[PDB]
This record gives C-alpha cells, sequence and structure tokens, in this order.
C-alpha cells in the first residue's frame, strides 16, 4: 500500500475488521465481475471474458449519487498474497484517474480467525474542490463499502 | 369527501422508486390542536370530544432503490393516525398547551418511529400482528423524501423533509408551503458543519458530497448529518384557496411554482366549464396535465403529482 500522490492528487485509506476467515472474505473481494457481491452503491455490472489482468468492467450505480456509471480495469489480483488493485478509466463521475489498492490479512478477533481488510486509494482533485473534501467523499463510500463487507462475511460464517 | 387527483409514472428513468399515498379519513384530528379548550367552553362545547374528519395526501420520492419510498407509502398515514388517536386522549386529563409545539412533536415523534423501523432501531409489527421484524428493512444507502399534507374543512397541516415540494395556490397566486432541504441551505450547512460533516459542491451541493438533500428517512449510512425531523406548519384554510400540489422533484426541476398553480387553477375550471377512494376527474385531469407538462419538458426523474382541490 505506498501509493506516490502527484501534485495535483491526493490519497488516503480505510481499514475494516471482520470477524471471518481470510479465504471467505477473499472469496467475496476477488469476483472483480460482481462488485455487487458487497458494494451496495452498484446496480449492474457487466463484463466479458475471464477475471485477469486487463479485465474492464463497466458498472451502474444506484440513485441518489452524483454519477451513473463508471468504466474500471483490474491492474492487480493476486491470489496467493491477498492483493486486488483498480483502477477507474471511465465514466460519468468526476473522480479522474481514481487507483486502490485492497488487502486481506489474518488476525485472531475474540478468540476466532479473524480478517482486517485495508484499502487505499489515489485520484485527482477535481476542478473547485480541496484534498481533504476529495478524501471525504472516497472515504464515505469505502467505510460503506467495507461495512456491507463485514456484514455479507459475517453471516456466511452460519 | 375529499377531492384529489393523482398522476404518476416511471417517466424516462429505467426503474420506478416515487411512491405516493391518498387515504381519505385515515383520522380525526383532535380539535384541541386546531382551538383553544376555552374559546370553545365559552360556546358549550367540548374540545376533547368534537369530531373531525382529516384526510391524508403523501409524495416519497425514492433515492437508492424504491423500498423506503413504498415503506413511507404503507406506514406513515397509519403510525400518523395512531398517533393522533393517542393524542386525542392524553388531552383528556392535560391542560392548555402549545398547538404549534404540539403539531411539531406528532409529525417528528411519526417520521422518527417510520424512520426507526427502516433501520431496525426498533420492532415492527408485519401480517397484522403475530409477526414481528427486528433487521432493517433495507440497505443502509435507500432513502427518501416525505412531503405530506393532512388535510381538514379548517386548516391544511403540511410536514416536510426532502426536496419534495408543496405548493399552495391561494389568491391565483402561489405559497410555498414547504422550503426545499438542498444541503446548501445556510442553517442546513450550519447544522450539518456543527455536526463534524460537510456539504460539498461535488455536481451540486451534496451532504458529504454524496445525497442532494439534507433530510430524509432511512439513509443511515449518513446520520447523524442526514436526519428525518420535518419542518411542519400550519395553515388556516381561506376562501380564497384554489388546490393544493404535492410533487416530486421530476415536476419542480422544470416547473416553477408559479407555472404549476396557474395550470392546476385552469385545469380544474377548464373541466367544470366543460362539464356542468376514489379521484375527482378535475383534480385528475390537473395532475395527468402537470405530468405530462414536465415530460415535455425534458424531466427525466420520475415524476408524481398529487393535486387537491379546496373549494367545492
Ligand atoms: C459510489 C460511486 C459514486 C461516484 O460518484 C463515482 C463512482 C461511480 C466511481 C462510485 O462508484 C465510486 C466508488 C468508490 C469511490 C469506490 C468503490 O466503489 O470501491
Ligand atoms: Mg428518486
Ligand atoms: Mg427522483
Amino acid at each position: 500500500h505506498r501509493h506516490e500522490p502527484r501534485d495535483h492528487q491526493c490519497s488516503s485509506a480505510v481499514a475494516k475488521h471482520i470477524k471471518a476467515p481470510v479465504h471467505l472474505v477473499w472469496s467475496l473481494v476477488r469476483r472483480f465481475d460482481q462488485p455487487q457481491l458487497f458494494k451496495p452503491f452498484v446496480s449492474r455490472c457487466e463484463m466479458k471474458g475471464n477475471i485477469e489482468i486487463g479485465s474492464v468492467r463497466e458498472v451502474n450505480v444506484k440513485s441518489g449519487l452524483p454519477a451513473t456509471r463508471s468504466t474500471e480495469r483490474l491492474e492487480l489480483l493476486d491470489d496467493n498474497e491477498h492483493i486486488l488493485s483498480v483502477r477507474f478509466v471511465g465514466g460519468d463521475h468526476r473522480l479522474k484517474n481514481y487507483s486502490s489498492i485492497l488487502t486481506v490479512h489474518p488476525e485472531v478477533i475474540d478468540g476466532r480467525p479473524g480478517t482486517l481488510v485495508i484499502e487505499s486509494f489515489v485520484v485527482d482533485v477535481p476542478e473547485g474542490n480541496t484534498k481533504d473534501e476529495t478524501c471525504y467523499f472516497v472515504e464515505a463510500l469505502l467505510k460503506c463499502n467495507l461495512k456491507s463487507l463485514a456484514e455479507v462475511s459475517e453471516r456466511l460464517v452460519v | 369527501a375529499p377531492v384529489w387527483g393523482c398522476a404518476s409514472t416511471r417517466g424516462r428513468s429505467a426503474e420506478m422508486e416515487d411512491a405516493s399515498a391518498a387515504v381519505p379519513r385515515f383520522a380525526d384530528v383532535p380539535v384541541r390542536l386546531l382551538a383553544s379548550r376555552r374559546d370553545l367552553d365559552a360556546l358549550g362545547l367540548d374540545a376533547d370530544a368534537l369530531r373531525l374528519p382529516a384526510h391524508l395526501f403523501g409524495v416519497f420520492d425514492g433515492h437508492g432503490g424504491a423500498e423506503v419510498a413504498n415503506y413511507c407509502r404503507e406506514r406513515i398515514h397509519v403510525v400518523l393516525s395512531a398517533a393522533l388517536a393517542r393524542l386525542g386522549k392524553n388531552l383528556g386529563e392535560m391542560g392548555e398547551v402549545d398547538m404549534k409545539e404540539h403539531w411539531d412533536d406528532v409529525f417528528t415523534k411519526c417520521f422518527q418511529r417510520v424512520d426507526d423501523e427502516v433501520s431496525g432501531r426498533v420492532t415492527r409489527v408485519v401480517n397484522g400482528g403475530g409477526e414481528v421484524r427486528s433487521e432493517p428493512v433495507t440497505a443502509e444507502n435507500v432513502g427518501s423524501t416525505a412531503v405530506v399534507a393532512l388535510v381538514c374543512s379548517s386548516h391544511v397541516v403540511v410536514a416536510n423533509c426532502g426536496d419534495s415540494r408543496i405548493v399552495l395556490c391561494r389568491g391565483k397566486e402561489p405559497v410555498a408551503l414547504s422550503i426545499d432541504h438542498k444541503p446548501d441551505r445556510k442553517d442546513e450547512r450550519a447544522r450539518i458543519e456543527a455536526q463534524g460533516g460537510k456539504v460539498i459542491q461535488w455536481n451540486g451541493y451534496r451532504v458529504s458530497g454524496l445525497l442532494a438533500m439534507s433530510r430524509s428517512i432511512g439513509d443511515r449510512y449518513l446520520k447523524p448529518f442526514v436526519i428525518p425531523k420535518p419542518e411542519v406548519m400550519v395553515v388556516p384554510r381561506a376562501k380564497d384557496d384554489d388546490c393544493l400540489i404535492l410533487a416530486s422533484d421530476g415536476l419542480w426541476d422544470v416547473v416553477s411554482n408559479e407555472e404549476a398553480c396557474k395550470v392546476a387553477r385552469r385545469q380544474i375550471l377548464l373541466w367544470h366549464k366543460n362539464n356542468g377512494g376514489s379521484t375527482d376527474p378535475a383534480a385528475q385531469a390537473a395532475a395527468d396535465y402537470l405530468m405530462r407538462l414536465a415530460l415535455k419538458k425534458g424531466s427525466e426523474d420520475n415524476i408524481t403529482v398529487i393535486v387537491v382541490d379546496l373549494k367545492p
């Protein structure tokens, strides 16, 4: 998780403790073609072919947001080291050159096997805003995503 | 008893997330909230025992899904009707009271109660008894506006939460009965920022850069910045009154208050000149007209219009 933000960019990260085993969480994160598995803001997602470096998904988001669609490319997918990197390359949103890195790590939580998820990003600051506003916008969405990921994961343990 | 019309369409959008409710004689309004007990005791009339029927009308623009708007359609009038009957009894062993402040409480605690059911903070009753549910109605990113008008022969009581709107045409000139909860409103920014939140300009002024309104039902992932507290206004009726217009942003984004009033009066009169829980043909014709006027003007959102005739 080392990003180098340029002068016209910002960067931050969010983390979440999940009471589920790593293999269980990562089985959800890796399905790059179905982010609606844990992202509450996705309504539709299309993708042709196998999940591989260079894969492109076309995402459509639900109503009540500042955007409707983004095009996202899979940059990194490591199944031994649990890493996932995605880049936004299109859409009608204001997150230009968005790039995120997400990793899953094992951990003991309340005497049972658990999971720590860490997600960082860098993105251009859009015209008119500040580094702080942009980070706030993204962290709010990511915190919500990792919130959802934890719920679905902890539900599959039962 | 009540004369209304309701026009509702998916519009040019893929899905329908608007909902509406029109419930005649849904409750009896405790007259103790409209007039003092002393003023009525001077006539020999017991304010606590006086029966006055009321009707409920509501428009709920959903976002992130239709489930919360639909839930509002199904629950607000029921929760509200029960609160009014309970309040009617508690006024028995009570004295005089501030009517403004009691209308605020009953609508606030009502919206707060539906929000608490939607989020799971309280258990709720399904299947009319026997069943109970305690899990949230839906995901934490689904919400809905709520603009409701309680109507009786002497008063209109209005409760607004979100960017839907209700407009009264009194004297052929429009009167806004609600003020949109846009997050850049001076007092809403102050409220949100005092809470530790941000109102960001991000394709419009948005809470946390996400939601284009400062109040709504649901949306627990944006709390405590987005809140379900409604603005309540009690509007005594008058001989000037023309009609009531409740609508989602699907109409107000492309039609002004002035224009919506002018078209409503004309369509109701227009229908009466040509012709010397069911809807009234004239109000309906004004509702269908306003809906199509929104489509003909290039509105891409869901569109919901309720017109209430305040004269015959
Ligand atoms: C929720 C949403 C709204 C937007 O305005 C942009 C975009 C459509 C890209 C997005 O899907 C952004 C999602 C983000 C930041 C992270 C993710 O999804 O992991
Ligand atoms: Mg909507
Ligand atoms: Mg809408």
